[PDB]
């Protein structure tokens, strides 16, 4: 009945359009945070996607998300949606197809956000993540780092930024932290993550428009890689317990897939919303 | 002696109040009308004017453009103060009456309420200084600074009731919104006409050709000899305020003319120009003994010739007064481009400066001092793109880039302007931006001082297709992507001082080494020459500026990188933007 | 990929240093074909056979084909000079000795994935930098 | 009996404060919606009333009701019977319930050494310049729309004259330092982003392709928070919670801190503003309203001022609350904070009497000067 953390875990490519005026080759760019330039989803897009999924359940939509745009009478929604910040991203590797890349700065920002928002299971996650971050800083000692926690993953190569994965044996990764951040997790410096998540390294796809075999238009598209993880905060205010429980159970159902992003018909931005499990 | 200086009008706010081209024109001409009516008694009483040269020609209607500025310095005999006060009150009472209930779409109006609103809104401040010298060079800046400080006193209406229609209090936007009047019908087989307000009948005259402006498409697309406004008016009046309906109908009518429709017909260009350091020019004409009346003559002649050129090209003059110009013109019509119009305007300004300021031109020639010049800001946008955003973009271009006010503003906010840094202020620039319907935005800046501008204009003239008539020069679109992709290599080539031209020619020959490219040697040579000229001008203008900016310790790294411009990359971007504009004009989705 | 300006600069300096371009910005015509064929040979055959074929002196060719291998070695040396020396990095920054044939270096310095990537990038840089000059 | 609190608002996300919504009226909306840097005092008062009605669980939920007239009476004596309107701008009492006095909203900087707070005010429009108003008489007289005024001779306090090409006081905010006045740019305080929004076209219905808009969202710098002072009468508890302030469901966090008793919040605000005092002029600290600007202009030689727009959402104690709210039929213009009034010789008390004649606005947080 308070602020809750949700994880997105996109199962496909995701393209949430900024609508910004492009200065380069990529016509369609993805939404990025103003301050940190990390990929993000606007709260309006999150609310739109979740309302689209639940649109059939009219009472739940009216109670939680509010009235329709054409409704003759307006009811404010009881649920407040926040921005979805990038948690982890898949990066190309050599021993494995990919690794889930996280940075120290995004971990610190997540800790600050949970402290500021006071999530449901905030305390244990804050304590364990703070201990992990302090151990990481103790082992790094001001140097650029890339730490794997699976012993088999030692010596892994991040392809885009040519760095090698080290294994600190005295830094334990708790199972809940693995469930939150992902499997085959790599913790590296935020400079490496910023380079990996910048415009020159995010996947760019060429697209065509053909009329009777003649190309009408050409443009390039930017997408967020599949299996990337994003987190947002949901504030319910104080909604009906039955509608809120229905919303949480439907969201956490393994068979529930939410479409966030532009290209729905060609399978862009299908995700599985998770809840912060108790530690 | 007994000089009088008059400043009037919250021009920026009223221009902000317009969301359409016709509303912008009405707002701009409202203040010209006010100034004309305010100053016509003093001109009729034949007193010497030290600022604006008010002759018979400026009082005549000139294609619906406002030639009357907002600042007037005026020599007054005793008895002009209360005369000016009473005339200001009377010219508020009139106009308040003129907006009461002519053939204007509305319900009813209270003359006293309109007069109160106009008095609370329209700024009318005048200063009667007692100076000791009759020299214009002394009286003009001394009164100008006091006018500048006078402009900071704010007067506004306290209450604005706008609801239940018939008790309105915002009448200026009623005037600008309803300036074409109410479209009136009197027959089943005739041409519907606009019952224009007092502004239209004072601006556009009353002698035929009375197609008053309505929606931007008619000048956005005026080369097809299609009376789009007549068809739009007949379509609107065939069924059943009206600005949106006319805009939609005009768009549809332009859509059924796909046969001879080119993509630039839906794009509109905004032109803004200001005088490059007119105050320092006046100081120079104070040092060398040249009267300022010659400068006023040159400015008035340039204004008249610029109005004529804008009308001949096919655009619309919004405001041309003093050193300031605002024009709405088609991107390309009847074979001429926007940049052709800009070149013509620059040529007209130079011709008027030479004709009316020959003594000062000769003095500054051997003295090695800069001459008066025009900085230009051009914005081309989709017709549906917000006009406020387009005007803000044009202002940003002109002021910040073309007048180099980014450098000066960043330096002054940190209080490091000094004088050696002031030596690096660059004028005589052309800022141009084209934003597509998808927001691709091509922007560049160029210096009109050297031959790079001439070569740019010649390239545009050469490689832009003319309408079907005998052959053109066969522009090649593959060079656009080559320059973008090979930009760093071109920078490396440009940085080689001894073998720059040979390396550029060799690179273009070796990349475009196929049989088809034998017909594009002229294009390759032209772009090579333009690139070399632009790089030379850029290094001359910006090298020492970049070194001193980097050597500065106060400025932050981000502000340093914003202020620092790379000469080679800037030249490459200019070539890229020129080629993109050529391709945009040339290509049509058949 | 995208064109690397620093590698183009290294290619220019190595082409000048290995006596490919004369005092005038001109080179013998066959070197264009040499540079273009080197990458295709590297892909189709192995890296070692291609380096052996192009590094081979006393061959019957219209010009000095081993000069391109010299240019490649110089570019690789410049790249390794510019490499960042940090822990948890993959690249080895030791320069290739001037008394060493490239074939011998690749022979006794195996696991040559980094060397393969460097050689391909240097070949691309050589191809793109040779276009600034004219063929006699 | 009269407890005074200090309320600090921390922006938990991007916030949006509504503007005029239009440069005209009728049915038109604004494609570009811009965000005011500050909320109206009406927004603060309504937030206080809503939070009080949340603490004492008396809320207007689901369609419409009449609210049990005994509950109507208790809600009247709690929050008043009426919203903020400028019709009662000369009333000697706020007319609300337990709410008595609200200070103008302050920009407070919180440092790492969280023991002291820095209060930031807009830079006075005359800062760094000297204005003289030479009175040798018969020299030169300004006529501001036909009223006599002495000529405003102005010089930088460092001669030359006012160069409006270098005038930039309107871009700066200021705070007290143990030396000179610290100038902070508005850019360094507020971060602004423009968001594009559409309604997804659900077919088999709607003519709504027309749903397309841009909005401006403002974010405060990490060390900056909003704050104001409130006086609550008798038995009235204000608990820290999560509140709504501004459009688009902008969310904030209250910290309710009870300062020592027998304190005057007006005196606290004026003590904060003391460092900007100049004896030859009046500095407008909060949006000031005068019914007629003519008398004010007659009372001073120069009005280096600007104007802001005001329009309140007017709701009765028992209103619909689910529908288009009724807004003040009249759009009102206030004097922008940081404006300076250079009065004539003497007559400072006359201008002060004119300004404090509207005690209702003074209690709310408007018409405050130093
Ligand atoms: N008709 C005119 N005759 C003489 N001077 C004029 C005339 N119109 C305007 N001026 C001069 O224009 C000056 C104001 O110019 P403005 O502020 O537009 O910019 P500028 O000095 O031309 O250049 P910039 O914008 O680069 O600073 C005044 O000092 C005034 O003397
Ligand atoms: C930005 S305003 C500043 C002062 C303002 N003109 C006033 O009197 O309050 C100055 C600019 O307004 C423009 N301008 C002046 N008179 C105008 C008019 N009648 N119509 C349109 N623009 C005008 C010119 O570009 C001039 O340089
Ligand atoms: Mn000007």
């Amino acid at each position: 009945m308070t602020t809750r953390m949700y994880v997105i875990n996109t199962l496909s490519n995701m393209h949430v359009g900024s609508g910004e005026v492009n200065y380069g080759v990529i016509a369609n760019l993805i939404q990025r945070d103003s301050v940190t330039n990390l990929p993000n989803i606007n709260s309006s897009g999150l609310k739109g996607a979740i309302r689209e999924y639940f649109k059939e359940n009219e009472d739940l939509v009216r109670e939680l998300f509010g009235s329709a745009p054409r409704d003759e009478k307006t009811l404010p929604g009881k649920v407040r949606f926040f921005e979805a910040n990038l948690l982890s991203m898949p990066v190309r590797s050599d021993k494995v197809p990919f690794l889930m890349a996280i940075s120290d700065e995004v971990l610190q920002e997540l800790i600050t956000k949970m402290k500021f928002f006071n999530c449901e299971e905030a305390t244990q996650y804050i304590s364990h993540l703070s201990t992990l971050l302090d151990n990481i800083k103790t082992q790094a000692q001001g140097t650029d780092f890339a730490y794997v926690f699976d012993p088999l993953l030692q010596g892994a190569i991040i392809e885009e930024v040519s760095i090698r994965a080290t294994c600190p044996s005295h830094i334990p990764l708790q199972p809940s932290l693995k469930k939150l951040l992902g499997d085959r997790l790599v913790i590296l410096s935020h400079k490496y993550f910023s380079i990996l998540s910048d415009d020159n390294h995010l996947p760019v796809l060429s697209r065509n428009n053909l009329e009777n075999g003649q190309s009408a238009n050409l443009w390039y598209e930017q997408v967020l890689p599949r299996y990337s993880r994003l987190y947002f905060m949901l504030m319910d205010g104080n909604a009906q317990s039955e509608y809120l429980k229905k919303f949480r159970d439907t969201l956490c159902t393994p068979s529930t897939i939410i479409q966030i992003g532009a290209n729905a018909s060609i399978g862009y931005g299908y995700c599985q919303i998770s809840e912060l499990s108790p530690f | 002696m007994k000089y009088i200086a008059i400043t009037l009008g919250p021009i920026t706010r009223t221009i902000e109040m317009a969301e359409s081209t016709k509303e912008l024109w009405a707002a701009s001409y409202f203040f010209s009308y006010l100034a004309k009516k305010i100053v016509e008694p003093f001109v009729k009483k034949n007193r010497t004017f030290q600022l604006p040269l008010i002759n018979e020609e400026m009082q005549k209607p000139h294609c619906g453009a406002g030639l009357f500025p907002d600042r007037y310095i005026f020599k007054s005999e005793p008895g002009d103060l209360e005369l000016l006060k009473q005339h200001s009150d009377q010219v508020l009472i009139e106009i308040a009456g003129h907006i009461a209930s002519p053939s204007l779409p509305g319900t009813a109006k209270d003359v006293s309420q309109i007069y109160h609103y106009l008095k609370s809104y329209i700024k009318i401040y005048f200063i009667e200084r007692t100076l000791e010298s009759d020299d214009p060079h002394v009286v003009i800046p001394a009164c100008e600074k006091y006018l500048n400080i006078i402009e900071n006193q704010e007067t506004f209406p306290e209450q604005e009731e706008t609801m239940i229609s018939h008790q309105k209090s915002d009448f200026l936007k009623f005037l600008i919104t309803n300036v074409n009047g109410k479209i009136y019908r009197k027959d089943k087989n005739s041409i519907p006409r606009f019952t224009g307000s007092f502004l239209t009948r004072d601006a556009f005259g009353d002698m035929n050709g009375e197609r008053l402006f309505e929606s931007i498409l008619e000048i956005s697309a005026s080369e097809l000899n299609i009376n789009i406004q007549q068809k739009a008016l007949e379509v609107i009046t065939a069924n059943e305020k009206y600005s949106d309906q006319i805009w939609d109908a005009e768009e549809i009518i332009l859509n059924d003319n796909k046969a001879q429709l080119r993509p630039y017909h839906k794009y509109i260009a905004i032109i803004k120009s200001d005088g490059d350091s007119m105050g320092e020019t006046i100081k120079s004409m104070g040092a060398y003994n040249i009267p300022i009346t010659q400068l006023s003559k040159a400015l008035l002649s340039f204004n008249i010739e610029s109005i004529n050129e804008i009308v001949a090209y096919g655009g619309k003059p919004i405001f041309i007064g003093g050193d300031d110009l605002l024009c709405f013109a088609p991107v390309c019509c009847n074979g001429n481009n926007v940049f052709n119009l800009v070149e013509k305007l620059s040529t007209c300004f130079d011709q008027c400066i030479n004709q009316h300021l020959q003594q000062y031109i000769n003095a500054c020639s051997e003295a090695q001092r800069p001459l008066p010049s025009l900085s230009f800001g051009i914005s081309i946008t989709y017709h549906k793109y917000p006009m406020f955003e387009a005007l803000h973009t044009t202002d940003y271009l002109l002021e910040m880039v073309a007048k180099d006010n980014l450098f000066k503003y960043t330096l002054s906010n940190k209080n490091i302007l000094n004088e050696n840094m002031k030596r690096f202020i660059l004028k005589n620039k052309l800022a141009f931006s084209l934003q597509k319907h998808s927001g691709q935005i091509y922007h560049t800046a160029m210096s009109k001082k050297g031959k790079s501008y001439v070569k740019f204009n010649m390239l545009l003239q050469k490689y832009i297709l003319k309408n079907k008539d005998q052959e053109s020069e066969k522009f090649l679109s593959s060079v656009i992507q080559m320059i973008r992709a090979h930009a760093e290599i071109l920078q490396i080539i440009l940085q080689n001082e001894d073998k720059r031209t040979e390396m550029l020619k060799n690179y273009f020959d070796n990349n475009f080494n196929e049989s088809c490219h034998l017909g594009y040697t002229g294009l390759f040579e032209d772009i090579q020459t333009l690139l070399c000229l632009r790089y030379q001008e850029n290094i001359q203008d910006y090298q020492n500026r970049n070194e001193i900016i980097q050597q500065n310790t106060i400025l932050t790294s981000d502000e340093k990188e914003i202020l620092i411009v790379s000469p080679a990359m800037d030249a490459i971007h200019t070539i890229f933007t020129a080629l993109q504009f050529i391709h945009f004009i040339n290509y049509n989705k058949d | 990929m995208k064109i690397s300006k620093k590698q183009i600069e290294y290619a220019i300096e190595a082409l000048r240093a290995n006596n490919i371009i004369t005092n005038d910005n001109q080179y013998p015509k066959v070197f264009k074909g040499y540079i273009s064929s080197f990458g295709a040979a590297v892909i189709q055959s192995g890296l070692i056979p291609a380096i052996i074929f192009f590094e081979n002196e006393d061959n019957d060719a219209n010009a000095d084909r081993h000069k391109i291998i010299g240019v490649l070695k110089d570019i690789i040396n410049a790249m390794r000079q510019q490499y960042t020396v940090t822990d948890a990095t993959i690249l080895v920054s030791s320069q290739i000795p001037a008394n060493y044939s490239m074939a011998q270096y690749i022979i006794e310095h195996g696991n040559t994935d980094q060397l393969l990537k460097e050689i391909t990038e240097a070949a691309v840089a050589m191809k793109l930098a040779l276009r600034m000059y004219k063929s006699e | 009996m009269n407890r005074h609190y200090l309320i600090t608002l921390t922006p938990m996300d991007w916030f949006f404060f509504g503007g005029e919504r239009t440069l005209d009226d009728g049915k038109s909306a604004d494609y570009i919606s811009h965000s005011n840097k500050f909320p109206q005092q009406s927004a603060l008062l309504g937030m206080i009333r809503y939070q009080l009605l949340k603490q004492h669980n008396l809320l207007s939920q689901f369609p419409y009701t009449e609210n049990k007239p005994t509950e109507k009476e208790i809600m009247k004596t709690l929050i008043g019977e009426q919203s903020f309107r400028m019709t009662e701008r000369k009333a000697k009492s706020l007319g609300l319930g337990v709410i008595k006095q609200i200070s103008p909203l302050m920009l407070i900087e919180c440092k790492d050494d969280t023991s002291s707070r820095s209060i930031y005010f807009p830079l006075p429009l005359d800062d760094g310049y000297k204005v003289s108003f030479n009175e040798t008489s018969n020299e030169d007289k300004v006529f501001y729309n036909g009223i006599e005024c002495p000529i405003p001779n102005v010089y930088p306090a460092s001669r030359k004259f006012f160069d409006h090409k270098t005038y930039n006081n309107y871009l700066f905010w200021c705070t007290q330092g143990n030396n000179q006045i610290k100038k902070l740019l508005s850019d360094e305080i507020w971060i602004s982003k423009m968001q594009i929004g559409i309604t997804k076209h659900v077919e088999e219905g709607e003519d709504n392709d027309k749903s397309f808009y841009k909005q401006e969202f403002l974010q405060l710098k990490k060390s900056f928070i909003y704050a104001f002072y409130i006086t609550l009468s008798g038995e009235s508890e204000l608990s820290s919670d999560i509140i709504q302030l501004g459009g688009q469901r902008s969310v904030f966090r209250m910290e309710v801190e009870s300062i020592e008793e027998n304190s005057d919040i007006q005196e606290k605000y004026q003590t904060a503003a003391q460092f900007l005092t100049q004896s030859d002029r009046l500095l407008i600290l909060s949006p000031t309203y005068v019914d007629n600007l003519k008398e004010l202009s007659a009372l001073c030689n120069f009005m280096w001022s600007d104007s802001i727009v005001f329009r309140n959402i007017q709701t009765t104690n028992a209103s619909n609350f689910y529908g288009k709210p009724i807004k003040s039929s009249s759009k009102y213009h206030f004097l922008k904070p940081g404006s300076v009034l250079y009065f004539k010789q003497g007559k400072r008390k006359e201008v002060e009497k004119l300004l404090m004649d509207y005690t209702y606005l003074r209690l709310s947080g408007y018409n405050i000067y130093i």
